């Protein structure tokens, strides 16, 4: 149809979620 | 026995063209664009009934689909002027201080009225007694900002479907259209958007009051011979 | 061969800046009250930044400078709102004047 | 006393453009101050009450 | 027969 | 005698049915425009209500290819030192002139990803490009 | 229409109810097009389409409003609350 058209997809820009200071440690 | 020529040859010769004022050449979505219109609030801001006009959002800003504005903003065009070409009076509303000013001021230009100030309960569907029981009310109210500092619909949305007046309305995508006559969906806070929306319509009003008086006067030269 | 408003949009720096948060820009005055500059930088709305300490009268109406953005639009739902408050400006940082 | 003369004309259209606002003469007067006020903007006691 | 209303009376 | 009911119909309908009725003895100077050049919507009154549920608004995120270059750009090499000029309806960033040239050297048939963001970087430095990475 | 005196309300009621006049399409200028089933607040009124020499069989006030609005053959029925204004 048309090229210029928007597309379907996930937020490319999405930032990381945050983490405690103690995230992955035990 | 004149009359009937008259209304028919003036009045009625107008309706029968798609565009009688020629007001597509008067913009375009390229135009459109370069003024900012297609920009809307933020998605938490969205109306629900505007989501019909919205192309989508980028980045949570909606996006105004510029394609369904030069449909609408032709009509209201296309309406603006052929009420102009019928002398009626076209009130010019609008509660954006930023813009007072301008649109004041356009609309003295263009030989028509404005309402930029405060609206007193009542200006149109107590008018008699604020006016006088001979005052006659606007035949086209034009509002280029349909909301109120409170970010609430101008009253005189409602009071003019009360007094059954067209309405012409820039809607953006925080307004609701639903009792505007002939909405355009378009950015109402750009200085670029509101001063194209004034050209337009004034271009519109003006163009339409020439073209009324040259068939006026042809109408009356041929008339004597 | 009519350019669709899918290309513009596609094809428009402001679709192609992505986020405005952190973005260097350039503002145009066109509005002062005082020592508050009314700065437009081609967004929907304009952003309010005070007068500077240094160099404060360089800035007139029409002084194109470098500014910081933050976000577009300065907007919040706050408790028990069906819809958010807008303060109908923007957000950025003034950082000083654009020379050549 | 002074009284205001007509406000439109026999077609009923009103003279002023600022009529429906109800205070034409008051609103009229801001636009010209505010309107100086723009126009300085471009360009740049004792015995009074 | 509602009496009608008379307006002129205290017209000014 | 026009109708005040504005929830009731629309204008148009109000006084088109009081003109037929014999109630409005003339029609309005706009009636006759109005019906030659309706609106797409006739405007009738609708009460807006808040979605529950499962109920979503249908309105699409606006996203593009050269999204996913734009957002890996920002990350190696942040925003660009030189400003935007967004009144400039032809402006060129840094981060676009990134993207076209991406686009170039996929249509040469490069598909891998990591090797065609490399060696993107590298065309733009031989011709003068200042590219300072983030990290 | 409100008012201290009687005669007031009655003038300030009529006068008003012509500015808000509502359009009520008539089957063959005598009966509904349907019948019409509905609920105003605690109200309920069912209606039923009727042929010529029916007459008016409804709640006496509807049988005023309905030769008001020029409504000659319909059956009605009020059920639940019975308020006037409803
Ligand atoms: S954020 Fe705390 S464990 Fe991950
Ligand atoms: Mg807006």
């Amino acid at each position: 149809s048309n090229e210029d058209l928007p597309i379907s997809m996930e937020n490319p820009y999405k930032e990381p979620l945050k983490k405690c200071i103690l995230c992955g440690k035990h | 026995e004149d009359s009937t020529d008259f209304n028919d040859k003036i009045l009625n010769e107008p309706l029968k063209h798609s565009d009688f004022f020629n007001v597509k050449e008067l913009f375009s979505v390229r135009s459109l664009f370069d003024a900012r219109v297609h920009l809307g609030h933020k998605a938490g801001c969205r109306h629900r009934f505007m989501e019909p006009y919205i192309f989508g959002s980028r980045l949570d800003h909606d996006i105004i689909d510029l394609e369904q504005t030069a449909t609408h903003l032709q009509l209201a065009l296309n309406f603006t002027a052929h009420m102009a070409y019928r002398k009626g009076i076209i009130l010019f509303i609008s509660r954006n201080r930023q813009f007072s000013y301008l649109i004041e001021n356009m609309a003295r230009d263009c030989g028509e009225y404005a309402h930029t100030r405060y609206f007193r309960g009542g200006m149109l569907t107590n008018a008699r007694l604020l006016f006088g029981p001979t005052v006659r009310l606007p035949d086209l109210i034009i509002f280029l900002h349909t909301l109120n500092n409170i970010f609430e619909p101008h009253v005189a949305v409602r009071d003019a479907a009360k007094m059954n007046i067209p309405t012409v309305g820039i809607v953006d995508t925080n307004c609701n259209p639903c009792l505007i006559t002939y909405p355009v969906p378009g950015n109402d806070d750009s200085p670029l958007a509101v001063h194209l929306y004034c050209r337009l319509f004034q271009t519109a009003i003006t163009r339409a009051k020439e073209k009324r008086q040259q068939v006026e006067a042809l109408y009356r030269l041929q008339g004597q011979k | 061969n009519v350019e669709s408003f899918a290309s513009m949009l596609r094809h428009s720096p402001l679709t192609q800046m992505g986020p405005a948060k952190d973005k260097l820009v350039i503002g145009r005055i066109f509005h002062i009250v005082e020592n508050d500059l009314y700065i437009d930088f081609g967004g929907k709305f304009h952003c309010v930044c005070r007068r500077p300490e240094v160099d404060g009268e360089k800035y007139q109406k029409g002084t194109r400078v470098r500014l910081r953005l933050l976000d577009l639009e300065l907007t919040s739902r706050f408790l028990g709102a069906t819809t958010d408050t807008t303060v109908l400006e923007a957000n950025a940082v003034l950082l000083g004047i654009q020379e050549s | 006393p002074r009284q205001r003369a007509i406000q439109w004309g026999e077609d009923g259209r009103p003279f002023h453009y600022l009529f429906y606002t109800g205070k034409q003469s008051y609103y009229s007067l801001m636009h010209d101050v505010y309107g100086m006020l723009l126009n300085l903007e471009k360009h740049q006691v004792i015995g009074s009450r | 027969v509602i009496p009608k209303k008379n307006v002129p009376t205290s017209k000014r | 005698a026009g109708s005040r009911l504005e929830t009731v119909g629309s204008i148009f309908s109000r006084t088109r049915d009081l003109v037929r009725a014999g109630v409005l003895k003339e029609k309005p100077l706009w009636f006759d425009v109005y019906d030659a050049f309706p609106p797409l919507r006739e405007p009738v009154f609708q009460r807006p209500r808040v979605r529950y549920g499962k109920a979503k608004a249908p309105i699409q995120d606006i996203w593009y290819h050269e999204d996913r270059i734009r957002a890996k750009f920002y990350s190696v090499y942040g925003s660009g030192q030189r400003a935007f000029d967004l009144f400039n309806p032809n402006f060129k960033s840094t981060c676009q002139r990134f993207v076209e040239k991406y686009t170039e050297l996929q249509k040469l048939g490069e598909t891998d990803e990591e090797k065609l963001f490399v060696e993107t970087g590298k065309a733009l430095l031989a011709e003068g490009v200042i590219l300072r990475r983030v990290g | 229409g409100k008012a201290t005196d009687r005669m007031d309300a009655f003038r300030k009621a009529k006068n008003r109810a012509v500015h808000h006049l509502h359009y009520i399409e008539r089957y063959e200028d005598h009966t509904i097009f349907h019948d019409i089933s509905l609920r105003f607040k605690r109200t309920h009124i069912k209606m039923k389409k009727q042929p010529k020499g029916y007459g008016l069989r409804c709640h006496r006030a509807i049988i005023t409003i309905c030769r008001l609005i020029g409504i000659k053959d319909m059956y009605a029925k009020v059920s639940g609350s019975i308020n006037m204004l409803s």
